[PDB]
């Protein structure tokens, strides 16, 4: 029941009816994703083969799975047991419940980021603002250790202090580390996370527009070819007088 | 003679489809008949499809939905067809009701009964459907109107429990959702055959609400070709909300898994549902809002009772006109309130256009036919 | 002048239904081809450098 | 059902009709149809405006009393 | 009675090859048909697509 | 260390007409909040009107600086 | 018809849909079955037309 | 529930847990034999009596 701010809307690369997602983009903020925001943040949905022939090749995947452990087994002597990552595995857990999540983040609970973009209203434009908005409370706003204050956040204290700031991570390709920067690259992957569909649909969507926009007048054509010999019918009363 | 009147398969295809005397001058307001036996069509071919990979369970009904999505072979693009087949139902829905007032087809009372029965069993495919994917609105909206059955006295709790398998929204209460949601829609395709059975029995109305027995032409090709240009309109709209919006009508919530124990802020149902949701929570009492929120929709079936005019159609009623699009609007008016939250001045609003709605139907309207047929002297 | 295309379309492919058919898939065979062809290359225009496509050549080896 | 030669009685009631590979589909679309597309709205637009435009009016004050109540005041 | 029964004018209707009631409508007949052919052979191969 | 073009197009959407309007009508919140320490009235309403008008200007101009 | 290499997950929930669907399309054929009957009625053990005994 | 990680013991749930459950399932598997006896004893009426010439 408190005072809200609604996030403007950003000019994403992605925003318009027929744009597609910016993979180079996407290939950086997934390294957001890894190096900042997985020790926190799962992401269940995802796993790294869909990431071939989006912002990854094969090749590098692969090299990218067989960077973590993962749990396998049983073995033929009935434990579980380590091995490197393969292409099918999900991204790891970083908490194995809800419960040790609270206990490692002072209470609060970081939400899986698998949709976070469509579990959220005002998406990117949203996520964008949130990390990228921090400032001190206004006056006579005190808030209790643990937790912050952000302007876009319901009640306007969050419990995730600000995770990114200039030079969190090096980018593969040279990009500056700025913290805008960061946020839009990791705002557009979680997109992409979201809705891998993207780019498909507006490929489909503008063939569905080509395809309507011959077969409307030509079916309307046929209508009033049919249709015309009614249309253009005239009637005469001639009653015997 | 001929093959196709004289066989008994054909005979009723041809008698139904290509020989029915249909009237010269029906709109583009009788489009939607065969428009809502497509998209009954269109949702259980998707609908089908969809039950090859879903699982009617709360460790995997959420995920096993995610999995079509992503890993499916286009299946993101069956889902959001069925999510939005349902709304372009019930657009189609709307002005298939709406073209019945005004024009006057109820003076049909065994076709627009049967059509009040199609109603209802149509909503209640739709809200068993959106507690599948079992999301937060799937859950608590679930919920909330479940609840409103525990207000019936003396077996309301009874009732409740009965439904839900235990004592709340549960594994339960998801599965038979799952089979009622199954079984339904083939029981509204046996239903509107009948539905069809009564309309052939005495042809369709006309704008005019005058009898066109004098000029009637048949339904092939003159029909046959305008259903299908309808029926292209229709993809149309459908289309563009699966490939450029398919997240437009949808609440973001449901893209959260269920949580009987932390509450969304704004529970809100589908569009489809507001102006009835207003209409529930502008009654304070309980088991008033259940009644008022049953009549809102039972009402339909006394039209035929308050019709006062001695013309049929409201295309020569000025005066009809008028409080129809007041019906309209005001309709309008409780779908907005229903997504809102409850306060102020939006509880006074939603109690105003609450009594307008029954107020028109129940005694504005039927005063106005009246009056009609004074200024013409009869 | 000799008459028009579309009357020596009529005597020639459509008088026939089955030759009126056999215009039809043979028209949707080569349709596909050059609608997809060219809808593909005013999608990708329009996107150009940001599809993967385009910034596969950089991770070849 | 109902059949063609069954429907009703009809005399002295003649109708000339033209075949369709002899007219136009789209006989004066522009210069005809937009005079009528006029008329047709002029004819229905007192109707159907008023109620929508009372719902425009309700909805617009509706939403600035709701938003301007939640903002504090110096009391 | 029924010899003064005239055909009405169609002439705001007719296409353009039907006009002049001097010239035999055959000279027009089959491409006044391939088009109107043509529009439901395209339509087709668009639906087919 | 590095130069976010955040916080230098922010300085740029501050110095605009409608934003001074909405930092004084905070700035009085300020002061008024802070004279009388014995009440309960925060300044959350002054400030979100200003950061409401500041993001607007901020979504027009940010993008075109970064990759 | 698997939806892989072997009878699987994919297998198994598809059949559920399918034993779902065809036991109406059964009916529906069952009614078809009776519209072409009744255009004949019965026969009897004799196979000797019974319309001098109804 | 038609996935395999449940669907042997959500069949289990329904003759054990369920209300009359194991009076639903036996009546569902064997009424399917019911059926093939009543199909088989139709097919071969049809036969025997000439039937088929409809
Ligand atoms: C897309 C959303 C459509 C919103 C509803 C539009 C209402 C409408 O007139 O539909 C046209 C269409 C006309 O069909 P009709 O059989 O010739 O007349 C129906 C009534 O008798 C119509 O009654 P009427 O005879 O009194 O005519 C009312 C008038 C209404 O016209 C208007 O009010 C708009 C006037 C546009 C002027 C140009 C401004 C630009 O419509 C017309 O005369 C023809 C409009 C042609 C469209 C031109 C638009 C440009 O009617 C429909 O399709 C109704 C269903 C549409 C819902 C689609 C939502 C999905
Ligand atoms: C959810 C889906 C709902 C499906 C609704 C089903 C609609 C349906 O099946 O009825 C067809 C029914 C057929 O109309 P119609 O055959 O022209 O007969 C109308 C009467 O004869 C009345 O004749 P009229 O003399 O009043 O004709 C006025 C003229 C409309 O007047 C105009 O030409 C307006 C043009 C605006 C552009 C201004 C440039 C200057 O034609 C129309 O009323 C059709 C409106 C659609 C115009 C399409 C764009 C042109 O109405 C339609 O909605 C046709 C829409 C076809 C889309 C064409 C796009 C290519
Ligand atoms: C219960 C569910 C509630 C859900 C709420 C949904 C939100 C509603 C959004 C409003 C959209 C409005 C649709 C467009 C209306 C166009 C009307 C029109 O063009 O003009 C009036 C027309 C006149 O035509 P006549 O036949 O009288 O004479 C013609 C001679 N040339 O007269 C007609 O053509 C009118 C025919 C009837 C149209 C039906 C539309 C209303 C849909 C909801 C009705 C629900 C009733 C319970
Ligand atoms: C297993 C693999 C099998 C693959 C087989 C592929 C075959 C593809 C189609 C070819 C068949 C053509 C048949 C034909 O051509 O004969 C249909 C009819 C004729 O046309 P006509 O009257 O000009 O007479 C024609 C007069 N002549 C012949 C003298 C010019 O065609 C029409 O009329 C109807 C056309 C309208 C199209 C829309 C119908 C679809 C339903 C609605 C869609 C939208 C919502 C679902
Ligand atoms: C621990 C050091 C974290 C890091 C690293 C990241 N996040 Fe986080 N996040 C964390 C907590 C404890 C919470 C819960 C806050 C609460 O009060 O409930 C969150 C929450 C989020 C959210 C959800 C916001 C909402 O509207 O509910 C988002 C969208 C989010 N976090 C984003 C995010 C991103 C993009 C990160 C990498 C740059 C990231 N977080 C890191 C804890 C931690
Ligand atoms: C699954 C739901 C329904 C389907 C598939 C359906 C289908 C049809 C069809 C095809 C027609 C004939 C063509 C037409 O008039 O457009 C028709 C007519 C009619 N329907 Fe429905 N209908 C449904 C539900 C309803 C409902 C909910 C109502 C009203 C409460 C209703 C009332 C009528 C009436 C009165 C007619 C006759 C209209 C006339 O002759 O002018 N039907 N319906
Ligand atoms: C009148 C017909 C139908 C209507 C109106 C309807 C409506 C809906 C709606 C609105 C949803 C919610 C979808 C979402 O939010 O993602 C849904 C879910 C679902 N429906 Fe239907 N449906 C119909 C027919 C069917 C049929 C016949 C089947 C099975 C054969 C079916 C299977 C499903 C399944 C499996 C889901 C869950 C998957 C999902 O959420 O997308 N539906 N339905
Ligand atoms: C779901 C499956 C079926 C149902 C519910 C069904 C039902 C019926 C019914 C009620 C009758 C009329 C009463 C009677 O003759 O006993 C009948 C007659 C008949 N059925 Fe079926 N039937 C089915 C399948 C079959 C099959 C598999 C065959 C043969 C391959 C068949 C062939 C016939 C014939 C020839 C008759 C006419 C018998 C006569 O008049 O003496 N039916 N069926
Ligand atoms: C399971 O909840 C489904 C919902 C939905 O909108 O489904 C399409 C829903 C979501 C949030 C809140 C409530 C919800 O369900 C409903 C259901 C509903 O059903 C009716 C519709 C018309 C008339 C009466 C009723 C009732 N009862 N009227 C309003 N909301």
């Amino acid at each position: 029941s408190d005072l809200e701010l609604h996030p403007p809307s950003y000019p994403w690369s992605h925003r318009g009816l027929l744009s597609s997602l910016d993979h180079t983009s996407i290939r950086r903020g997934f390294q957001v994703y890894k190096q900042v925001c997985s020790s926190c943040h799962s992401m269940d949905y995802v796993a790294y083969r869909h990431l071939v022939g989006v912002c990854y090749t094969e090749d590098e995947a692969k090299a990218l799975a067989e960077e973590v452990e993962v749990q396998d087994g049983p073995n033929e002597d009935g434990e579980m047991f380590m091995r490197p990552g393969k292409l099918s595995d999900y991204f790891p857990k970083p908490y194995p419940n809800p419960e040790a999540a609270r206990a490692a983040n002072n209470g609060a609970l970081p939400p899986d980021l698998s949709y976070i973009v469509r579990a959220r209203h005002g998406g990117e434009d949203y996520v964008f603002s949130l990390l990228t908005g921090y400032c001190e409370p206004p006056t006579g706003v005190s808030l209790r250790e643990g937790l912050y204050f952000n302007p876009y956040f319901p009640g306007q204290a969050i419990g995730m202090a600000p995770p990114i700031y200039n030079e969190v991570l090096e980018f593969d390709d040279g990009t500056p580390a700025t913290m805008s920067q960061v946020a839009k690259d990791v705002c557009t992957f979680l997109r992409w996370a979201a809705e891998p569909e993207h780019d498909h649909r507006k490929r489909m969507g503008l063939k569905m527009l080509l395809m309507m926009g011959l077969l409307l007048p030509l079916v309307y054509a046929m209508k009033r070819h049919k249709w015309s010999v009614l249309k253009s019918r005239k009637l005469a009363y001639r009653p015997p007088k | 003679t001929n093959i196709r009147k004289s066989h008994p398969l054909m005979k009723i295809v041809n008698n139904a489809f290509i020989d029915l005397p249909a009237p010269s001058n029906i709109s583009s307001w009788w489009n939607f008949g065969s428009l809502l036996g497509i998209c009954l069509i269109l949702q259980i071919l998707t609908g089908l499809f969809l039950a090859m990979h879903y699982t009617s369970d709360t460790t995997t009904a959420f995920s096993s939905v995610t999995h079509i999505c992503r890993d499916v072979n286009y299946g993101w693009i069956i889902r959001y067809m069925h999510a939005n087949g349902a709304s372009m139902f019930f657009i189609c829905l709307y002005m298939h009701v709406g073209r019945g007032l005004y024009y006057g087809s109820y003076t049909f009372l065994e076709t627009w009964n049967i059509g009040v029965i199609l109603l209802l069993t149509v909503m209640a495919t739709a809200f068993m459907g959106y507690v599948l994917p079992w999301g937060q609105m799937s859950f608590w909206g679930a919920t909330v109107i479940t609840n409103l059955l525990s207000a019936i006295p003396y077996i309301g709790t009874n009732l409740v429990e009965w439904i839900w398998g235990g004592f709340s929204v549960d594994k339960a209460t998801l599965t038979r959702f799952f089979a009622f949601h199954f079984i339904l829609p083939f029981i509204i395709m046996a239903i509107a055959m009948v539905h069809l059975l009564f309309l052939h029995e005495t042809g369709s109305n006309n704008p005019t609400g005058i009898s066109s027995d004098v000029d009637k032409i048949p339904f092939h090709p003159y029909y046959t070709i305008k259903d299908i240009l309808g029926a292209l309109l229709l993809i149309l709209a459908l289309m563009l909300l699966v490939l450029f919006a398919p997240d437009l009508l949808g609440d973001p919530d449901n893209y959260t898994p269920a949580n009987p124990l932390n509450t969304p802020p704004h529970i809100k149902p589908e569009w489809y549902f507001l102006f009835a949701y207003a209409i529930l929570r502008s009654i304070p009492n309980k088991l008033g809002g259940v009644l008022a929120l049953a009549f809102s929709i039972l009402i339909l079936a006394l039209i035929p009772l308050l019709h006062t005019s001695k013309q049929r159609s409201m295309m020569f009623r000025p005066l009809s006109q008028c409080l129809f699009w007041a019906l309209v609007a005001d309709l309008l008016t409780l779908t907005w309130i229903g997504g809102q939250p409850v306060e102020h001045p939006y509880i006074t609003i939603g109690q105003l256009a609450s009594v307008l709605y029954f107020l028109l139907i129940l005694v504005l309207m039927p005063t106005a036919g009246t009056i009609e047929n004074k200024l013409l002297k009869w | 002048v000799a008459p028009t295309l579309t009357a020596r379309l009529y005597s020639l492919l459509f008088r026939r239904t089955s030759t009126f058919a056999l215009t039809i898939v043979v028209g949707a065979l080569f349709f596909e081809r050059a609608f997809d062809q060219g809808a593909d290359a005013i999608y990708e225009h329009i996107n150009e450098g940001k599809l993967w496509k385009h910034i596969k050549h950089k991770y070849e080896n | 059902g109902r059949q063609f030669g069954h429907l009703t009685r009809v005399r002295h009631v003649i109708t000339y009709s033209l075949s369709p590979f002899e007219q136009r589909a789209f006989p004066h679309y522009f210069s005809k149809g937009i005079p009528n597309v006029l008329r047709r709205t002029r004819a229905c637009i007192l109707r159907v405006a008023p109620p929508f435009v009372a719902f425009y009016l309700v909805y617009t004050w509706g939403t600035q009393e709701f938003e301007k109540s939640k903002r504090k005041n110096p009391a | 009675s029924h010899t003064d029964i005239k055909v009405p004018d169609f002439s705001d209707y007719r296409r353009p090859e039907v006009l002049d009631s001097t010239k035999s409508s055959k000279e027009s007949s089959e491409a006044r048909k391939g088009f109107s052919y043509l529009v439901t052979a395209t339509t087709t191969v668009g639906v087919a697509y | 260390e590095l130069v976010d073009p955040l916080t230098t197009v922010r300085e740029q959407c501050e110095q605009l007409e409608k934003c001074v309007k909405a930092r004084e009508r905070l700035e009085l919140c300020d002061e008024r909040v802070s004279s009388r320490s014995q009440t309960e009235e925060d300044c959350t309403e002054e400030l979100l009107d200003f950061l409401h008008a500041r993001d607007h200007c901020v979504a027009h101009k940010l993008f075109n600086s970064l990759k």
